[PDB]
């Protein structure tokens, strides 16, 4: 039913069109830390904790 | 010194025949057991000495 097709006199007649989209993406931030004092360092028994 | 934590200890060995010598190893010139090991138990009586 919907082919193009021309005759022996055939203007104006089949038109088409094109079309584009578009994506996207983004960042985000993310961290976390921790605390110590210097008596957990120097009185513990295991050296090279840190 | 560092990585020892907050307590020092030290022995002492002063009881070499002191009355605060108490053991169980005591036995006398006859050889029979008795119960104290120390010789004299730091007493100056001169007939518990002999």
């Amino acid at each position: 039913s919907k082919l193009p097709l021309l005759t022996e006199n055939g203007g104006r007649v089949n038109r088409v069109g094109f079309t584009r989209i578009a994506r996207e993406g983004s960042i985000h931030k993310f961290g976390f830390f921790y605390e110590f004092t210097q008596e957990s360092i120097d009185f513990d028994s295991d050296d090279g904790l840190m | 010194p560092k990585h020892y934590g907050k307590t020092i200890k030290v022995y002492e060995y002063v009881p070499l025949l002191d009355d605060r010598n108490i053991n169980d190893q005591g036995i006398d010139a006859s050889g029979a057991t008795i119960v104290n090991g120390n010789l004299y138990g730091s007493s100056k009586d001169i007939g518990n000495i002999t």
